[PDB]
């Protein structure tokens, strides 16, 4: 591996994407991690770990889903804005742009949800609450099974120890998937993804000397992410059961 | 479906 015009153009793409990521996403992984380790005086979250702490702290399913889906709108707008900054993206057929985001945003939401999770739980009410994993898991079926696979994904994903620089290229790779159903012009999307993949591979070698197969492990995680999105459809069937209104409100902030 | 599509088209313009 050599330092040359190719590599410099790839480091320039990585920087361009990092900058547009920072403009596009107010809640970064660095900020999330800071909250979870108790640095941010500003945000010291109340921990909800059981029914009693739930009270102090202040189809049911379909209603939750209607809720979170509408609350995703801000994230969807941020990712859409982020996509406009990927070189070539706005030159693609408009329908493909829309198809790429329609499928991609769910994967990106779960990717950025991992930033808000550790093994103990997940940040809620934008940094102000912390819902424990085992409390969520304790709830009655089917609700108890909702978040547990995302924690499983998040623990394995967070163990890769990606930073925001890494994540900005990863997210771009996800957006530019040539296999999404109904794409019209697969080739120009693959052309962009090829370039982003090169940038990601360089980024990971420079930023992660500890793990020389991180590139592959991180691509495999796209498979995991695809599975979690797909599992939501199968959970609609399992569902076809009362739940405390405060837990309903909390679930509407997850995904 | 068309909700998400619409929000994305709005966002893209
Ligand atoms: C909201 C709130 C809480 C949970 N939960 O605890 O599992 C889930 C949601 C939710 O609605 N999540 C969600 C997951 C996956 C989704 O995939 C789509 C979707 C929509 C349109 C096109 C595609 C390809 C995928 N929407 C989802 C919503």
């Amino acid at each position: 591996m050599q330092l040359n015009p190719e590599s410099a153009d790839l480091r320039a793409l990585a920087k361009h994407l990092y900058d547009s990521y920072i403009k596009s996403f107010p809640l970064t992984k660095a900020k999330a991690r800071a909250i979870l380790t108790g640095k941010t005086t500003d945000k010291s979250p109340f921990v909800i770990y059981d029914m009693n702490s739930l009270m102090m702290g202040e189809e049911v399913a379909i209603r939750i889903f209607q809720g979170c889906q509408f609350r995703s709108v801000e994230a969807v707008q941020e990712i859409t804005e982020y996509a406009k900054s990927i070189p070539g993206f706005v030159n693609l057929d408009l329908n493909d742009q829309v198809t790429l985001l329609k499928y991609g945003v769910h994967e990106i939401i779960y990717t950025m949800l991992a930033s808000l999770m550790n093994k103990d739980g997940v940040l809620i009410s934008e940094g102000q609450g912390f819902m424990t994993r085992e409390f969520l898991k304790s709830l009655r079926k089917p609700f108890g099974d909702f978040m547990e696979p995302k924690f499983e994904f998040a623990v394995k994903f967070n163990a890769l120890e990606l930073d925001d620089s890494d994540l900005a290229i990863f997210i771009a790779v996800i957006i530019l998937s040539g296999d999404r159903p109904g794409l019209l012009n697969v080739k120009p999307i693959e052309d962009i993804q090829d370039n982003l993949l090169q940038a990601l591979e360089l980024q990971l070698k420079l930023n992660h000397p500890e793990s020389s197969q991180l590139f592959a492990k991180l691509l495999q995680k796209m498979t995991d992410l695809r599975q979690i999105v797909t599992e939501h459809v199968q959970l609609l069937q399992v569902i076809k059961m009362s739940l405390h209104p405060l837990l309903q409100e909390i679930y509407k902030d997850l995904y | 479906n068309m909700g998400l599509e619409a929000i994305i088209r709005k966002a893209l313009m």
